């Protein structure tokens, strides 16, 4: 289509992307107490599993 | 609130409430899960594993985003449940979302 | 000057259609350069603030009399930019201003008059 005016939108573009960039690095932060939590739960169930099969 | 597998053990299931729909009219088992999702009163749907209750695609299908009973394999027979814990867990682990 | 005769000598009220500003401000700007005279902005010289409000504040309503002269500049923002030297200046000096859009163009609407951009 067409690029955006093209002075004093550099500093908001640069703005934008330490932005993006902030915004993947908590993501991932987020992500790593998602796998936290997904491991024990994995490990709940293998015991509900077993108390299945026992009865 | 339901059941499919073999006549033996689905009167078993009836002796105590919870009707169970044995598996004499379908080994496949798609026509009487759907039959019993159709009427739907039910709160879940433990479904032995005869061939495979795995694929969901079309109970799924039918359902698309319903709180629906909760589709559940149950088992096939007792004669041993020595590693069907770790069969469930490598398969639920690697064939659901989380990679590997 | 024909429009301000006919307004505030016979009691006319006019309405002038001045059409593509844009051709106006390239023959400003051709001569300007064959004159080498200090290029203001992006091409065209220093006084085109001065020559287009020369143009513009030409239309207006006195007092005593009841002509009136209204004007409509249509005019084609270059590369659809309004920070270009042709729609800064015409805006800062007009008042008031209608946009349109393509994109609405696109869907068929008509007319495509965006809104928000476009106040008086």
């Amino acid at each position: 289509s067409q690029v955006s005016p093209t002075r004093m939108n550099l500093l908001q573009r640069r703005g934008q992307l330490r932005l993006a960039q902030k915004g993947v690095d908590l993501l991932k932060k987020k992500r790593d107490a998602l796998v936290a939590e997904f491991f024990g739960l994995v490990r709940e169930a293998m015991e509900a599993r077993k108390a299945l099969d026992q009865a | 609130m339901a059941v499919i597998a073999d006549p033996e053990t689905a009167q078993g299931f009836r002796l105590a409430g919870l009707e169970g729909y044995g598996a004499s009219s379908a080994e496949e088992a798609q026509s009487l899960l759907e039959t019993l999702v159709e009427r739907g009163g039910y709160a879940l749907v433990a479904v032995d594993e005869a061939l495979l209750p795995d694929p969901e695609r079309a109970v799924e299908r039918l359902m698309r985003g319903r709180d629906l009973p909760v589709l559940l394999p149950i088992a096939g027979l007792k004669e041993a449940f020595q590693g069907h814990d770790v069969e469930g867990y490598m398969r639920e682990l690697v064939r659901k979302t989380i990679g590997f | 000057t024909v429009a301000e005769y006919l307004a505030f000598e016979h009691d006319y009220h006019v309405l002038v259609i001045l059409t593509d500003m844009t051709n106006y401000c390239e023959a400003l700007r051709e001569i300007g350069a064959a004159r080498e005279e200090i290029p203001g902005r992006r091409g065209y010289p220093g006084y085109m603030y001065t020559d287009l409000a020369t143009i513009y504040e030409r239309a207006g309503v006195v007092e005593g009399k009841k002509g009136s002269v209204t004007q409509i500049p249509i005019l084609s923002m270059p590369d659809d930019d309004r920070t270009h030297p042709i729609p800064d200046l015409t805006g800062y000096i007009t008042e008031g201003q209608i946009q349109l859009s393509r994109e609405l163009h696109r869907k068929g609407i008509y007319p495509p008059i965006d809104p928000l951009p476009s106040l008086s």
